[PDB]
């Protein structure tokens, strides 16, 4: 089918940047990026149609991350500004087939590998 | 617009139709044939529940997409209807994944079973090289 290659995390200092690169092998319609604390439940950070580009935002990111696509190299991104202590944990880019709501997780059919995000005070 | 035959197929194997939970991309093209002639203008009223077919794949506005004006309205694929009227038929073609998704599959589609279902549909995309 569709295989998620993510890559791009890393440990930063408070206020640094990250820019994290999901690349599919096949076709997507609907991106998104999800963040996991350890023993805890995934939740949803951003997400992008690429049909028409629209762009969703979990309200803690809004401002600070930036979710994008370069549908030339089939990759969606999730670039990450102004980072915070509590922004730290892995994240995992997924993607859809299905026409749906983009904040509902449960439309995600495909999912990358993860990436550690670290913030330090 | 109204695609051409081989055109449709190769656009539709483009966005992941082929094989698609088991749906060859020969009964997706049997599928937009018989429903609209390969015309992403389509549009179809029903004097029934109230409700209007759209698009290449004539999805109903009463449970799929949103017209604004169809009782018992749900709109599972979060989408307008006028998306699935366009030229490029990504839109289309998620909300149409999204129908097969339960159990019906294809069959949710009356004319699948009776133009399609147990028929030659290999026709459909013979000599585009698909």
């Amino acid at each position: 089918q569709v295989q998620l290659v993510e890559s791009g995390g890393g440990s930063v200092q408070a206020g640094g940047s990250l820019r994290l690169s999901c690349s599919a092998s096949g076709y997507t319609y609907i991106s998104g990026w999800f963040r996991q604390a350890p023993g805890k439940g995934l939740e949803w950070v951003a997400a992008i149609r690429s049909s028409d580009g629209t762009t969703y935002y979990a309200d803690s990111v809004k401002g600070r991350f930036t979710i994008s696509q370069d549908n030339a190299k089939n990759t969606v991104y999730l670039q990450m500004n102004s980072l915070k202590p509590e922004d730290t944990a892995m994240y995992y880019c997924a993607a859809t087939e299905v026409a749906g709501w983009p904040l509902d997780i449960g439309i995600y059919d495909y999912w990358g590998q993860g990436t550690q995000v670290t913030v330090s005070s | 617009k109204v695609f051409e035959r081989c055109e449709l197929a190769r656009t539709l194997k483009r966005l992941g139709m082929d094989g698609y939970r088991g749906i060859s991309l020969a009964n997706w093209m049997c599928l937009a044939k018989w429903e609209s002639g390969y015309n992403t203008r389509a549009t179809n009223y029903n004097a029934g529940d109230r409700s209007t077919d759209y698009g290449i794949f004539q999805i109903n506005s009463r449970y799929w997409c949103n017209d604004g004006k169809t009782p018992g309205a749900v709109n599972a694929c979060h989408l307008s209807c006028s998306a699935l009227l366009q030229d490029n038929i990504a839109d289309a073609v998620a909300c149409a994944k999204r129908v097969v998704r339960d159990p019906q599959g294809i069959r949710a589609w009356v004319a699948w079973r009776n133009r399609c279902q147990n028929r030659d549909v290999r026709q459909y995309v013979q000599g585009c090289g698909v």
